[PDB]
RNA sequence: GCUGCAGUUAAAAAGCUCGUAGUUGGAUCUUGUGGAGGGUUCCCCGCCCCUUGCCUCUCGGCGCCGGCCCGAAGCGUUUACUUUGAAAAAAUUAGAGUGUUCAAAGCAGGCCCGAGCCGCCUGGAUACCGCAGCUAGGAAUAAUGGAAUAGGACCGCGGUUCUAUUUUGUUGGUUUUCGGAACUGAGGCCAUGAUUAAGAGGGACGGCCGGGGGCAUUCGUAUUGCGCCGCUAGAGGUGAAAUUCUUGGACCGGCGCAAGACGGACCAGAGCGAAAGCAUUUGCCAAGAAUGUUUUCAUUAAUCAAGAACGAAAGUCGGAGGUUCGAAGACGAUCAGAUACCGUCGUAGUUCCGACCAUAAACGAUGCCGACUGGCGAUGCGGCGGCGUUAUUCCCAUGACCCGCCGGGCAGCUUCCGGGAAACCAAAGUCUUUGGGUUCCGGGGGGAGUAUGGUUGCAAAGCUGAAACUUAAAGGAAUUGACGGAAGGGCACCACC
């Protein structure tokens, strides 16, 4: 520490690269996403850390896979946040 | 745990002032800490302070100067009856001339100098000088 | 520090102090009364006895001297105490099978100086002081 | 930190300050309710229920599209279980331990760990039973453990 | 040592964990304006919705012109705390007055007139009195309180039941009425009632991780013994020897078999476990930490007398086994002596199964939980971000190597953070500027972990635990010398070759 540093107003990601409950306001580090690949032609919305298999109603019947954190998607783009 | 919130609070601002700082971060924000620091601000030992708001309990940030030497807590909270007063303030203050024992009364939170003019005893919280 | 500072902990304080006071040496003698039972005195400042017989008592090193004490039995206990005799030639003014008056040294339990095994001294032979016998302002009453 | 291990750790969920909808979403309060009731039939318990909504459906959480929690919604029907799943999962674990302990009497480690999980039941029970969520005569024993988990 | 002590090494943290009593416990439920008292807003009436919350009234006063208004009556869910009253024997004490010759005391005494005034004046205060109980005011602080399987509001109505004794002048027979009380239905009116989710805890979920534990199974070499084959004289062992072994042949070399024991190098200031502890293969059985999560519950917590589980090695009891090492014991040396160090032989034990035993330098000689306060480079695990090499199927499956970031873990380096008697320590720091929560424990050195009684154990012992008497030192850290059958250099024919 330079022992005089500001703490009222932090840098956009040089003082918001910190742990999420050590920030001034607590934010998640997760997001939603609007998908719609071909294997299942429907505008699905899915959480980033899936935690469970997300099913498909088309020819496919799998979209995700829950790993140790985020979730590995598949061969279908479909991406957004949106906003959060 | 964090049995007493106010007691953990003052040690930060005590430690911080010694090293040479002028901004701090104290959590988790009790109403009791607010009215304490209000009285401590009037006399002039600290500057204006900003209360950040969270739903959890909030966080408070303070701007301070080297005028403060030390603010301590006294726990557990004893009673005073305006004849016990003189005995307390002798032990806890560097001098008669200045230093301020704080306490809470039914007439609100205030210094000892004010309580004597209202004829109100009550429960003692901390001190500073 | 390192101990309770509650507001309702009067019991845990006043019962702890009442226990840890007994580890003090002084307190433990006063209140058990084992002092009284073990001592040849009843706690009385002086005591009276009858002579048994003169002795010579050797000194502790470095000092070497012979210290010419007496040995005495008491009136009211019948037990035996070994008692020092003060200044030069005062031994002669104590005669065997008479009464004497004893008194502690001034250290209140412990043997004093280079003489071991002695915890008492002698002050009056028979209503007459060792001083006036020694100085010569009185004479033997016999 | 931990209540029967020496450890300390952070992994707690952190919610945003906001709490609108937010805007993007659907299934009015009422839609969410019938979506839930179907799941509880299938044996999905309240913790599982919120997960299976959050992962694949448009909710952030079911506390900002309803004025109630997931459990209170089920309770208002009368379709809530007679003991909390929290208590159930403790008791569910300890029976298998006792089976393994009968099959192997030289697994002192298992015997040790049972003392922890056992005592952790009794502490939890003394929360509910004082709050009038359990009968004030109910106790935990080998026999009552067997019957209540089945 | 409450104010106000100490526990790494000086006396001193239970071996370790669980756990009731006890003690302690997060955040959250109202502010401005005229008059009055004091400044230049701010601290008895009122106002925004509230303002000492209400009504309902009726009996006994105040009013104003039958009619109307406002004091006293029930009280604001309950306590602690604080503030004001009441009620407190004297003496003592504090303390006012008073010249005891001054004082310790004492409660007195002082004035004008020749007596001729037949008198005058004045004191004998006041304070204090732990508690607990009695009284009134305050509403911050700390406990406690309500409608979530609804009942709060209004003369809202019904259904049902009981009862009150007043009046028709009085007294009797009857019937409603009025009042009080009790219970039942359907319907209006409430913004119709849930504070947040602790950088507190519990629980679910996902992918991983580890010489963690239990059970089963697999493998290696060595050691010892046995059989067989080959060659011939010494072999063991030590500082030097000897006991001992040996032409029915040892040692040595080759080949096969059996028994028991044991997991090398790899194996590290690396990992896991509460501690004690835990390394060959593979499978099964249950368990756990960390991390990820916009999931769940909503204070469920912290530390702990009683009580409970685990707890090295040795030892005890009953069975199995017994290669190796080996207390005891028998020998050989060394020594004046040598019950020893050294060599040979060797019982118990060492191993496994079932019961006991509860102790260790069970040592980081350092309680547990929480907050705050420097820098730097690594390592193990999880997650996330990235200019690239690298694996394969040719191509972002997930692998290896490189760089950076975020958690929690074993550790290190660095310094006028600060502390300490110093050694040292980012904790042993934030301590005469002393108070975050809580448990255990210490009081000069011996006597003594002895005496004694209690308790547990088959035994061995464990736990609990004094005094008489004795003594002025015992002990810690550091510095300078001397000494060392300690280490590294150098030197002398009073040293050697």
């Amino acid at each position: 520490m330079p022992l005089a540093k500001d703490l009222l107003h932090p840098s956009p990601e040089e003082e918001k690269r910190k742990h999420k409950k050590k920030r001034l306001v607590q934010s998640p580090n997760s997001y939603f996403m609007d998908v719609k690949c071909p294997g299942c032609y429907k505008i699905t919305t899915v959480f980033s850390h899936a935690q469970t298999v997300v099913l498909c109603v088309g020819c496919s019947t799998v979209l995700c896979q829950p790993t140790g954190g985020k979730a590995r998607l598949t061969e279908g783009c479909s991406f957004r946040r949106k906003q959060h | 745990v964090r049995m007493n919130v106010l007691a953990d609070a003052l040690k930060s601002i005590n430690n911080a002032e010694k090293r040479g700082k002028r901004q701090v971060l104290i959590r988790p924000c009790s109403k009791v800490i607010v009215r304490f620091l209000t009285v401590m601000m009037k006399h002039g030992y600290i500057g204006e302070f900003e209360i950040i708001d969270d739903h959890r309990a909030g966080k408070i940030v303070v701007n301070l100067t080297g005028r403060l030497n030390k603010c301590g807590v006294i726990s557990p909270r004893f009673d005073v009856q305006l004849k016990d007063l003189e005995k307390w303030q002798n032990n806890l203050l560097p001098s008669r001339q200045f230093g301020f024992i704080v306490l809470t009364t039914s007439a609100g939170i205030m210094d000892h100098e004010e309580a004597r003019r209202k004829h109100t005893g009550g429960k003692i919280l901390g001190f500073f000088f | 520090m390192g101990k309770c500072r509650g507001l309702r902990t009067a019991r845990k304080l006043r019962s702890h102090r009442r226990d840890q006071k007994w580890h003090d040496k002084q307190y433990k003698k006063a209140h058990l009364g084992t002092a009284l039972k073990a001592n040849p005195f009843g706690g009385a400042s002086h005591a009276k006895g009858i002579v048994l017989e003169k002795v010579g008592v050797e000194a502790k090193q470095p000092n070497s001297a012979i210290r010419k004490c007496v040995r005495v039995q008491l009136i009211k206990n019948g037990k035996k105490i070994t008692a020092f005799v003060p200044n030069d030639g005062c031994l002669n003014f104590i005669e065997e099978n008479d009464e004497v008056l004893v008194a502690g040294f001034g250290r209140k339990g412990h043997a004093v100086g280079d003489i071991p095994g002695v915890r008492f001294k002698v002050v009056k032979v028979a209503n007459v002081s060792l001083l006036a016998l020694y100085k010569g302002k009185k004479e033997r009453p016999r | 930190g931990r209540m029967h291990a020496p450890g300390k750790g952070l992994s707690q969920s952190a919610l945003p300050y906001r709490r609108s909808v937010p805007t993007w979403l659907k299934l009015t309060s009422d839609d969410v309710k019938e979506q839930i009731y179907k799941l509880a039939k299938k044996g999905l318990t309240p913790s599982q229920i919120g997960v299976i909504l959050r992962d694949s459906h448009g909710v952030a959480q079911v506390r900002f599209v309803t004025g109630n929690k997931i459990l209170r919604i089920l309770k208002s029907k009368g379709l809530a279980p007679d003991l909390p799943e929290d208590l159930y999962h403790l008791i569910k674990k300890a029976v298998a331990v006792r089976k393994h302990l009968e099959r192997n009497r030289k697994d002192k480690d298992a015997k040790f760990r049972l003392i922890l999980i056992e005592s952790r039941i009794h502490r939890l029970a003394r929360y509910y039973k004082t709050k009038r969520v359990l009968p004030p005569n109910w106790k935990y024993e080998s026999s009552t453990a067997s019957a209540l988990v089945a």
